[PDB]
Parts: C-alpha cells; sequence; structure tokens
C-alpha cells in the first residue's frame, strides 16, 4: 500500500512563527493529498484537499503545497489555536492511508515555574483498605520535568503512576501528577513521605513533604 | 375521434382535453407530444401540478389523472412518447422507446428493450429497466435519480454545455464529476453548493465539451471525455477508456483495459493488477503522447501511428531496462520481473515506433 | 452539516457491535459515507466507504471479512456492523462524509469519536476519594483540591465540578492503566484559598460502562 | 336509471367480501360509478372511482390496498373488493353514478345505490334473552341484528318507544323497547336465530 | 378541498327560514359543488347541483348561493319532511371530498322528559347478570345529561314524526332544559 511518512512526529513553534510541517508518499500520488486538524479534545476537521485547496471556513494562514511525493502544509502565523495534531492523508488509491501525525504545541515566550501540592491519602481511601499519595505540579513550563518519591528518606520508584495534562490552551502552561500508590499497611508503617520535583527554572529541587503522623 | 399515422416517422401533437382519442402511427417510429399545447386554464386550476399518467404497455395515456378518467388517449404502435410542462408518469412497452418528460418532476421507466431517457428541466426519477438505455441529461441544478436496470446502460452528460448561456454553475473548471463507484454525477459546482445526480446501475458516461472527471466502478465501464482535457478513472474490471479531443489522462486501472487517447497530447496509463492476467491495450491516437508502464503492470500493447516524439514513462531505472524484438514489436522488459511493455510493429515502419523513454 | 455517531461499548475478543452515526443538515443520499478509527496511538485508519445508493462497499484488509458498513438512506443513518473482534480493533470510532473531486477523494466533515474496547477484562465502577485542600496543598492565595478517581475498568469516565458551575483552573489528568489492569486518574481543581470556608466543591463522576453516577464532596482538612 | 346494489354481507373478520353494483337503464359505459363508505352514525366517505370502459380507477390514498374496483361491460356490473377486514370496515358501503362523458359535465352523484350493509365481526349467531305508568321488555344479547319487537300482536301501538340497538363491549347487541300505559289500565322476533319469544 | 358546514344541528320550526353553510379550505368552483339530502335508512339523494341548481323532484322553497370558498343551503320555509342530514361535496378537484353533515331538526315548545327505573329482572339475576334501565321519554331538546360511571350504555330514538320529542335510555339523575333542577328516580 502507499504510506504517508511525516518525518516530524512532534515540534514546537512560537507565536506569529512560521511553521512547517512536511508529508512524504512512497508513490506519486498525482496531488491528492489532504491536510486534517485534531484539536486536543479529539475533534477532527479538514484544512487543506488536493494539495492546495483550502476547505470553507478555514483560515487563509494555513497554506498547502508540493506534487510528486513530497507535500508540505504551513501556517504562515502560528495561533494560540493552532495548537493540534495535524495529519496528512492520500485519497488517490485504496486503502485511503493516513500520514503518522505531526503534534504541534506552543513554544512559549517564558519559562514557568511549578507549583507543587501534596495530598495524603484520603481518609476515605484508607478506611477502603487502599493507600495513594499524590503529587500535584502547576503550571509550568517546559513541559520537561521530573519528580522522586521518597518514603523516610529511601528513593522509591515502584507503584508511581505520572500523568500530565495537554499544554494549556490559553497560558500554554503543562500540569502533572504523581500518584505513588502503596498498599495500606505499608503507608501506615512509615511516617515522611516526600515529592521532589527537578525543573528548569531552578537549579535546586522542589521539595514537597508531609508527615503521616502529623497533621 | 381516430388519427391514423403513415408508414413513415410520424409526431402528433396531443392536447391535454378531456376527450378519448383514437391514435395509430402505423409503421416507422412515431411520437406523441403532450408539451406543444398549452394547459387550459381550468385544468391547471383544478389538476395542479399533475401532468399525463402514460403507459405505452397498456396503450393508455390518462390526461386528467384521478378526476377524469374518460380522458384517455389509446395509442398502438407509438413508440416515442413526450410529457407535458406538468409532472408526468410515463412508462414505455417492451420496444426501444425515446420517452421525454419535459419540465416538471417526472418519473419515466422505460419497460423492455433499448430505450432513451430524457428527464428534462425538474426532479425526475428515471428507470432504464431490462436493456441497454441511454439517460439524456440537461443543463440544470435541480437533482435527477437514474436507475439504469440490468443491461448495459449510459447516462449523457453532453447537454451541460451548450451554445449560448449556461444556467447551471461549474466554477471548479469541469462540467461533470462523474464517481459510478460512489453511484453519484457532480452536475454542476459553484462556490460553497454542489449538484448531484444519483446514478445506479448504469454502466457507462459521455462527459461534456468542458474537462470532466469520470471515475467507473468495478464493472466493465465505457468513459467517453469528449472534448477538453479530462481526467478518466476506470477503476477494477475490464473498461473501455476514450479521452476523445484535448489532453488526455486515461487511468485503466485493474483489469485488461483497453485506452484510446484520440486527438491531443494524453497519457495513458493502463495500471496494474490488484490480484499475470493483466493485458492493457494503449492507443494514444493521433498527437505526443505519454504511456505509463511499472512493475506489476503486466503485458501491455501500444499501438502507434504518425510516427511523432511519443514518450514512455517507466518507473525503473534505465539499467533495469530491457529491449527485445519479438516479431515485428518491441518488447521493453523490467529486469527481475515478468512485466513487458510492448509497442505494436514497431519494426514495421518509422511511424509505429515510440523512441523516447524517461526512466526513474 | 452535523454526524452524531453512537454505539461504543466494551466487547469481549471474538464478540460483535453495531455502531451508528445519525446524518442531518445535507441531502444525505447523495453522498459516499466513511468509517475512521483512531488506535490508542493516535494514528487514523480508514475502516469502510459505502456508495451514496449502498450498492458498494469497499475495506481495507485489516477489516475485510469482519466489517459491515450499510446505510438506510431513509433514516439518514449510517451503520458499521462488527464482527469476529480483536484488540486491534480497539480504537476511537469516527463516521465521515466522504467527497471526490478531481479525481481524489477526501473526508470533509467528521463526526466526534466512540470508544471501542476490545477485552476480556470485566467492567468495574470506580471509587472516587476527595483530595481534601490543606496547608500542604495552599500557597499564594490559591487553594488545589481535587478526587481521585480509582480502580475503574472501561474508558472513559468523565468528571466536571459543581455540575459545571467550576471550569476554570481544572486539571482533569489522563487515566493510567495500572498495573492490576483498571485505569485511574485524578481532576485538580485551583480556587482561591478566601473560598474555602464559604464556598461548596463537589466533583461529579460518571462512568456510563458501570452506571456511576457519584457527586463527592471535597471539604477542606482543618487542624 | 337505477343501481341495484348486493345484500347485506356478515363475515367474519380476517376474510375478504365482494360487493356487486349492478347498472340498467342507461349507456353502461358512458358514467362513472364511485363508491361511498358510510359508518354508522358517521358521514360520507369517497372510496374511489372506476371507468367501466376501459377499467380505469383511481382510489382514496386511506382506501389503497383494501379496495378494489372491477367491471363487466357484458354484465353492466361494477364490483368492489375489501381485502383483510377490520371492525373499522363494518359500514353502509354505497354506490353512484357519477361523471358522464359529454359535453355538460359537473362532477355529482346523481343516481344512488340502495347500499350494501358489510358488518364484520368475530361473534357467531346467537339469540336473543328477554328480560301515568310505564311498561317495557330488555333485548340482552343476540349478534346478528336485528329483531322485530310488537306489543299484544300489534294491536297497541300508541305510545310505543324501541330503541335502536346498542353494540356492547362483548360483541352483541341490546335494545330495549317501552310502551307508556294508563296508570288505571310483548312479541320479540329474531330471524337469524329462530327465536320468536313473547311475555 | 376540506368542506366545513355549519352547524352540526340544526333547530328549526314549521315556516321557519332556514340556512346553513359550507366552506372549503380553498376556492371550489360554483359548478363542482353540490348538496346531498340522507335520511335514516336510505341512500343520499342529489338535492341542489352546482351551487344553485335544484334536482329532480327538490321543492321550489330550496335554494343554495355562494362563490369562492363560501357556500349556502337555504329554506324559505320549513317543513317537516325537510328534517334530514345535508352534506355538501365538492369535486373541484380529487379526491372528492364531502362536509361532515348538517342534521336539520324541527324545533319545537320545550318538554320535560319523564323518568322511569327498572331494577334487574329476577329471570335476570339467575343468569347473575344486572342490568338498570332509565327512560327518558318524550322530551324537547334532545341535550340531556343522565347519571347513576361507565357501567351504562345510551341509546336515544329518532325525532317523532308527530310531537316531534325524543326519547332516551340508558342501561337516576336527570338533567334537561325542561327541569327547573335535576329530577332523581
Ligand atoms: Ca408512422
Ligand atoms: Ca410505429
Ligand atoms: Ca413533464
Ligand atoms: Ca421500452
Ligand atoms: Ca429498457
Ligand atoms: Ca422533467
Ligand atoms: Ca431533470
Ligand atoms: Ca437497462
Ligand atoms: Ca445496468
Ligand atoms: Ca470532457
Ligand atoms: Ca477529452
Ligand atoms: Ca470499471
Ligand atoms: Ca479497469
Ligand atoms: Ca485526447
Ligand atoms: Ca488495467
Ligand atoms: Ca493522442
Ligand atoms: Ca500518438
Ligand atoms: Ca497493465
Ligand atoms: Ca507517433
Amino acid at each position: 500500500d502507499i504510506q504517508m511518512i511525516q518525518s516530524t512526529s512532534s515540534l514546537s513553534a512560537s507565536l506569529g512563527d512560521r511553521v512547517t510541517i512536511s508529508c512524504r508518499a512512497s508513490q506519486d500520488i498525482s496531488n491528492y493529498l489532504n491536510w486534517y486538524q485534531q484539536k486536543p479534545d479529539g475533534t477532527v476537521k479538514l484544512l487543506i484537499y488536493y494539495t492546495s485547496r483550502l476547505h470553507s471556513g478555514v483560515p487563509s494562514r494555513f497554506s498547502g503545497s508540493g506534487s510528486g511525493t513530497d507535500y508540505s502544509l504551513t501556517i504562515s502565523n502560528l495561533e494560540q489555536e493552532d495548537i493540534a495534531t495535524y495529519f496528512c492523508q492520500q485519497g488517490n488509491t485504496l486503502p485511503y492511508t493516513f500520514g503518522g501525525g505531526t503534534k504541534l504545541e506552543i513554544k512559549r515566550t517564558a519559562d514557568a515555574a511549578p507549583t507543587v501540592s501534596i495530598f495524603p491519602p484520603s481518609s476515605e481511601q484508607l478506611t477502603s483498605g487502599g493507600a495513594s499519595v499524590v503529587c500535584f505540579l502547576n503550571n509550568f513550563y517546559p513541559k520537561d520535568i521530573n519528580v522522586k518519591w521518597k518514603i523516610d528518606g529511601s528513593e522509591r520508584q515502584n507503584g508511581v503512576l505520572n500523568s500530565w495534562t495537554d499544554q494549556d490552551s490559553k497560558d500554554s502552561t503543562y500540569s502533572m501528577s504523581s500518584t505513588l500508590t502503596l498498599t495500606k499497611d505499608e503507608y501506615e508503617r512509615h511516617n515522611s513521605y516526600t515529592c521532589e520535583a527537578t525543573h528548569k527554572t531552578s537549579t535546586s529541587p522542589i521539595v514537597k513533604s508531609f508527615n503521616r503522623n502529623e497533621c | 375521434n381516430t388519427v391514423i399515422g403513415g408508414a413513415g416517422d410520424d409526431v402528433f401533437l396531443q392536447d391535454l382535453g378531456v376527450w378519448s382519442n383514437q391514435l395509430d402511427g402505423g409503421a416507422g417510429v412515431d411520437t406523441v407530444k403532450y408539451n406543444v399545447h398549452q394547459p387550459s386554464e381550468e385544468r391547471l386550476e383544478r389538476m395542479g401540478d399533475t401532468g399525463i399518467h402514460a403507459d405505452l404497455q397498456k396503450g393508455t395515456v390518462e390526461k386528467w389523472p384521478a378526476l377524469n378518467l374518460f380522458s384517455v388517449d389509446h395509442v398502438k404502435n407509438i413508440e416515442n412518447l413526450h410529457g407535458s410542462r406538468l409532472n408526468d408518469r410515463i412508462a414505455g412497452d417492451d420496444q426501444d422507446n425515446e420517452l421525454w418528460g419535459h419540465d416538471g418532476n417526472d418519473t419515466i421507466r422505460g419497460r423492455g428493450g433499448d430505450d432513451i431517457l430524457r428527464g428534462g428541466l425538474g426532479l425526475d426519477t428515471l428507470y432504464g429497466e431490462d436493456g441497454n438505455d441511454i439517460f439524456l441529461q440537461d443543463d440544470e441544478t435541480v437533482s435527477d435519480d437514474i436507475d439504469g436496470g440490468a443491461g448495459l446502460d449510459t447516462v449523457d452528460y453532453s447537454a451541460m454545455i451548450h451554445p449560448g448561456r449556461i444556467v447551471a454553475p461549474h466554477e471548479y473548471g469541469f462540467g461533470i464529476e462523474a464517481d459510478l463507484s460512489r453511484e453519484w454525477v457532480r452536475k454542476a459546482s459553484a462556490l460553497g453548493v454542489d449538484y448531484y445526480d444519483n446514478v445506479r446501475n448504469v454502466e457507462n458516461v459521455i462527459g461534456t465539451s468542458m474537462k470532466d472527471v469520470l471515475i467507473g466502478d468495478a464493472q466493465a465501464n465505457t468513459l467517453m471525455g469528449q472534448g477538453g482535457d479530462d481526467t478518466v478513472r476506470g477503476g477494477d474490471g475490464d473498461d473501455l477508456l476514450f479521452g476523445g479531443d484535448g489532453n488526455d489522462m486515461l487511468y485503466g486501472d485493474a483489469g485488461n483495459d483497453t485506452l484510446y487517447g484520440g486527438l491531443g497530447d494524453d497519457t495513458l496509463e493502463g495500471g496494474a493488477g490488484n490480484d499475470a492476467r493483466e493485458h492493457d491495450v494503449l492507443r494514444g491516437g493521433d498527437g505526443v503522447d505519454t504511456y505509463l508502464f511499472g512493475v506489476g503492470y503486466g503485458h501491455d500493447t501500444i499501438y502507434e501511428s504518425g510516427g511523432g516524439h511519443d514518450t514512455i514513462r517507466i518507473n525503473a531505472g534505465a539499467d533495469q531496462l530491457w529491449f527485445a524484438r519479438q516479431g515485428n514489436d518491441l518488447e521493453i522488459r523490467i529486469l527481475g520481473t515478468d512485466d513487458a511493455l510492448t509497442v505494436h510493429d514497431w519494426y514495421r515502419d518509422a511511424d509505429h515506433r515510440v523512441e523516447i523513454i524517461h526512466a526513474a | 452539516v452535523n454526524l452524531v455517531e453512537s454505539g461504543g461499548d466494551l466487547v469481549k475478543p471474538g464478540g460483535s457491535l453495531k455502531l451508528s452515526c445519525a446524518a442531518s443538515g445535507f441531502t444525505f443520499s447523495s453522498y459516499g459515507m466513511s468509517w475512521v478509527r483512531q488506535t490508542p496511538d493516535k494514528r487514523l485508519e480508514w475502516v469502510a466507504t459505502i456508495s451514496s445508493g449502498g450498492t458498494y462497499t469497499y475495506y481495507p484488509d485489516s477489516v475485510k471479512g469482519r466489517f459491515t458498513i450499510s446505510r438506510d438512506n431513509a433514516k439518514n443513518t449510517l451503520y458499521l456492523q462488527m464482527s469476529s473482534l480483536k484488540s486491534e480493533d480497539t480504537a476511537m470510532y469516527y463516521c465521515a462524509r466522504e467527497i471526490m473531486r478531481g479525481g481524489g477523494y477526501y473526508f470533509d466533515y467528521w463526526s466526534q469519536g466512540t470508544t471501542l474496547t476490545v477485552s476480556s477484562r470485566s467492567t468495574k465502577g470506580p471509587s472516587v476519594f476527595p483530595l481534601a485542600p490543606s496547608s500542604k496543598s495552599t500557597s499564594g492565595g490559591t487553594a488545589a483540591l481535587g478526587c481521585l478517581v480509582k480502580d475503574y475498568f472501561p474508558e472513559p469516565v468523565t468528571v466536571s465540578w459543581n455540575s459545571g458551575a467550576l471550569t476554570s483552573g481544572v486539571h482533569t489528568f489522563p487515566a493510567v492503566l495500572q498495573s492490576s489492569g483498571l485505569y485511574s486518574l485524578s481532576s485538580v481543581v485551583t480556587v482561591p484559598s478566601s473560598s474555602l470556608g464559604t464556598q461548596t466543591y463537589i466533583c461529579n463522576v460518571n462512568h456510563k460502562p458501570s452506571n456511576t453516577k457519584v457527586d463527592k464532596k471535597v471539604e477542606p482538612k482543618s487542624c | 336509471v337505477q343501481l341495484q346494489q348486493s345484500g347485506a354481507e356478515l363475515v367474519r373478520p380476517g376474510t375478504s367480501v365482494k360487493v356487486s353494483c349492478k347498472a340498467s337503464g342507461y349507456a353502461f359505459t358512458n358514467y362513472l360509478i364511485e363508491w361511498v363508505k358510510q359508518r354508522p352514525g358517521q358521514g360520507l366517505e369517497w372510496i374511489g372511482v372506476i371507468n367501466p370502459g376501459i377499467g380505469n380507477t383511481n382510489y382514496n390514498e386511506k382506501f389503497k390496498g383494501k379496495a378494489t374496483l372491477t367491471a363487466d361491460k357484458s354484465s353492466s356490473t361494477v364490483y368492489m373488493q375489501l381485502s383483510s377486514l377490520t371492525s373499522d370496515d363494518s359500514a353502509v358501503y354505497f354506490c353512484a353514478r357519477g361523471l358522464n362523458y359529454g359535453s355538460s359535465q359537473h362532477w355529482y352523484f346523481d343516481v344512488w345505490g340502495a347500499g350494501t350493509s358489510v358488518t364484520v365481526s368475530s361473534r357467531s349467531t346467537k339469540g336473543p334473552s328477554v328480560f301515568t305508568a310505564a311498561l317495557g321488555c330488555l333485548v340482552k344479547d343476540y349478534f346478528p341484528e336485528p329483531v322485530t319487537v310488537s306489543w299484544n300482536s300489534g294491536a297497541l301501538t300508541s305510545g310505543v318507544h324501541t330503541f335502536p340497538a346498542v353494540l356492547q363491549s362483548s360483541g352483541l347487541y341490546s335494545l330495549s323497547s317501552v310502551v307508556t300505559v294508563p296508570s288505571s289500565s310483548c312479541n320479540v322476533n329474531h330471524k337469524p336465530s329462530n327465536t320468536k319469544v313473547d311475555k | 378541498i376540506v368542506m366545513t358546514q355549519s352547524p352540526a344541528i340544526l333547530s328549526a320550526s314549521l315556516g321557519e327560514r332556514v340556512t346553513m353553510t359550507c366552506t372549503a379550505s380553498s376556492s371550489v368552483s360554483s359548478s363542482y359543488l353540490h348538496w346531498y339530502q340522507q335520511k335514516p335508512g336510505s341512500s343520499p339523494k342529489l338535492w341542489i347541483y352546482s351551487t344553485s341548481n335544484l334536482a329532480s323532484g327538490v321543492p321550489a322553497r330550496f335554494s343554495g348561493s355562494g362563490s369562492g370558498t363560501s357556500y349556502s343551503l337555504t329554506i324559505s320555509s320549513m317543513e317537516a319532511e325537510d328534517a334530514a342530514t345535508y352534506y355538501c361535496h365538492q369535486y373541484h378537484r380529487s379526491p372528492p371530498t364531502f362536509g361532515a353533515g348538517t342534521k336539520l331538526e324541527i324545533k319545537r315548545t320545550v318538554a320535560a322528559p319523564s323518568v322511569f327505573i327498572f331494577p334487574p329482572s329476577d329471570e335476570q339475576l339467575k343468569s347473575g347478570t344486572a342490568s338498570v334501565v332509565c327512560l327518558l321519554n318524550n322530551f324537547y331538546p334532545r341535550e340531556a345529561k343522565v347519571q347513576w360511571s361507565g357501567n351504562s350504555q345510551e341509546s336515544v330514538t329518532e325525532q317523532d314524526s308527530k310531537d316531534s320529542t325524543y326519547s332516551l335510555s340508558s342501561t337516576c339523575e336527570v338533567t334537561h332544559q325542561g327541569l327547573s333542577s335535576p329530577v332523581t328516580k
């Protein structure tokens, strides 16, 4: 079958920047090349069909070009609403194959330091027989961040679940949750629980701790 | 009131009166017409948009359906019928009928035989039924519903583009865009609005004098682009592709296809098998024609004349090419493959020769 | 132009499911319609197209013999019957309108996605635990509080705050597959610290697979 | 000029029935025949029209598939099929002479037939039960209408008020006959049951 | 096209002038508007055809007028033989449509009903069935009210050819125009 290759899987660019996303077909697709935009909420919209024809309601800062096997999507003035994943697709021959997609994120014009919160296991969860320590890191940039858990000073790696929000559509910042899952009996055998965050915005890590025996 | 036609082609202008008439066309091809008389003011008051209910097989034309059952034209040996400017229900016989709906939203069924159906202006529902039927379409944005039925049927869009002012828009630069594989035809196009026909069980499409897109289905199709630079894709099955005048692009796709570039500088591609049994006939005709060939295309044959600068484009490196004489033919093989491109009678004389090859 | 998909559910390997797509805003019977699916790796894949009259159906090799696309032009509905389902069929399923122009095809309008989960694991409703605001989650006039939606299957769950009256400063994280095979996520909202004593905060959790509706009230931790 | 219709028809719910309308006294193939439905105590509903010359027909849309008209030019007779009979089809059916094939056309129904009573029901033939001042009788249960009530061998006909029969929920019929008598001072007959009661 | 007749019931004393109307949802031609008369137990008869022409045997006191959507039938002097139901009929367009009908009755001086009760027969109670009969005799107008719910069936006779009264039975509080207050029996 015809393979659609987008060399870039993810890229970050600034507001007002000119952004180009490339697409390559394994065969000549005779300009039958379409571009689709998937917003972070999952909705899919057609931007361009037939290499360069703009769909109705698509802003004129979107453009397409190419021929043969090489095709390009161009955003002339990157805007904040353009955070999305962009797919190419050939409509020449069955099956109508899609490119792997290119996730586009805003390169923020300033870094943002994380604010860190820690939530001990809920009284309701402990009563039900579980234990989850939740570390909440909020409104930071860039997305890269390292989280280290310590139980009574000793580092704990197993049972840690990490999750990130999509880039904030307005602030262009990221949020993160690190959840340390423990058996309820093991949680009540130790007292000190520490969440350590390392981020570009500080050479010293952010330390957030609580003591199970201190309210 | 009785009317007997002669042995030749006769045309009977029939009004929508309330009396009962007897019509016999006799020998020859004979037509009754109901679109010349102006419908009376009383009939417009009481009949509204309802036209005639005509059944050539039953031999009756009801001029006042429901309201006056006496008002019936009894016909025999009449092959063709033309409807009214109102909504008609027309049914042919098992003979070859020409059935025109004219204005109004008409339902027309041809029954057996090779019929010619022309809905005319309006929202028309056209059944070809048994036999090889032809559907003549007209310059209009209003949608039509065409069912070819059994047999080899043809929808014809020549009348989309005519001398004088053209009503329907064609702002994308195309006459029609026909997709038998999806069972519709884009008959007209403007900025932000499209106009489609529903076409089912129709095997053949005749284009306009402008650029057309003609896409076939899995059956054996005959697609004729006519004037303008056309784009024709036959799809699966053994298709017959006609470029006509202009610089056309013909793709046979899978199946054993036959491509006629016609006049002009045409690009002919026989295609590749979908899965050995892939033999395409490429006849670029007059003009500077380009033939496409590649791995998996099978054994295709070029027929040329006039000895021009026709070119061959092969999706393979030049050092992969292998030339061999076969009788009087030149045979271009791709090394490592069973694919072979034959130029018919290449060695007989210069007229049949193709001497320019673009390689990848 | 509007396309409303429905029918996604959890099915054990080898089972069947039928999705529907209700169309409106255009002449449904003039257009070829299609289904497109998105696998967890975010890759998109065309899975079926049907002709406007329903005579012709087209499928990729990956679903041929197992999927059947059909349409009811009288009811403006498109269907996709699936059988012999495998784990590889787990995806978000979209229904789209197909267009041909100049010889090539594209999809000009899409529905939203519906979730097909192919797994032998049984449906489990989540437990909802409050993440109470405290001195350890309060700094600079802002307090963080939230809800822990733990140990459920399959996806998805929806979370709102105060029945949709609190939409600003909400961080509902993507679920994480735990080693137990069950999902878990948290929703954390940032509010002003002054409001902790006078504003009640409630998270609403919906897990339609298990018919679980939970309104958890998140109270501040006092010392 | 008259239109002779068929006799009363009592049939089972699921069956069909033909009713005839024989014409006489005029050129049969020069007048359209129309059919009208009248439910007990209801208005007039147009069924359809037939051209007896060619067999051409047109129907009310709500009777398409239920009514079917045919004509026999040799016998000068017009027929009507009722298919898939229902309690909502129990009515009187009239045939009327309609449009003339001529120069003066006005589309009126000038000659009407007597009407063919069609009553469809699941019940079977059943016999009646019998139960100043005023006395009276009571006929509680009988299905094949009608009964005739007379008082004192018809010698008494003043003050008598025999009421119209009423269809009870069970499917049979009932009525009451009453005579007003001086303060100082009953023959029932049901044909289909051959039951005659005097009290 | 949709025929509406007014009124549903028309009451007229002897010698009184009578006018009933029939309106169409759309304009119909006078040539294709007809009237029919029907009495109980008989077929309808053509009465007035093409708006204003009397059929054969119709007395000269009948007349009809109208155009467009508004048509009427008039009797210049009410007679007992005129009491019937009158249907207007359009054939301006197909399918032809009839009106709901106007029941023309004879108006009379108000006559109060005579009420009687009949307990269930011991012959009837042998079969375990109990039917109680209430009788209203020789009353006018027809409109009455009889309550004892859902376990009774009413029945009224035709207007009497002699005294123009009605008789009703229900199988007992009675409310009627002639009764200054409901009479129980
Ligand atoms: Ca002739
Ligand atoms: Ca002839
Ligand atoms: Ca016509
Ligand atoms: Ca024919
Ligand atoms: Ca035919
Ligand atoms: Ca027409
Ligand atoms: Ca047409
Ligand atoms: Ca045919
Ligand atoms: Ca055919
Ligand atoms: Ca053309
Ligand atoms: Ca051409
Ligand atoms: Ca084909
Ligand atoms: Ca082919
Ligand atoms: Ca050409
Ligand atoms: Ca081929
Ligand atoms: Ca040529
Ligand atoms: Ca040539
Ligand atoms: Ca080939
Ligand atoms: Ca040449």
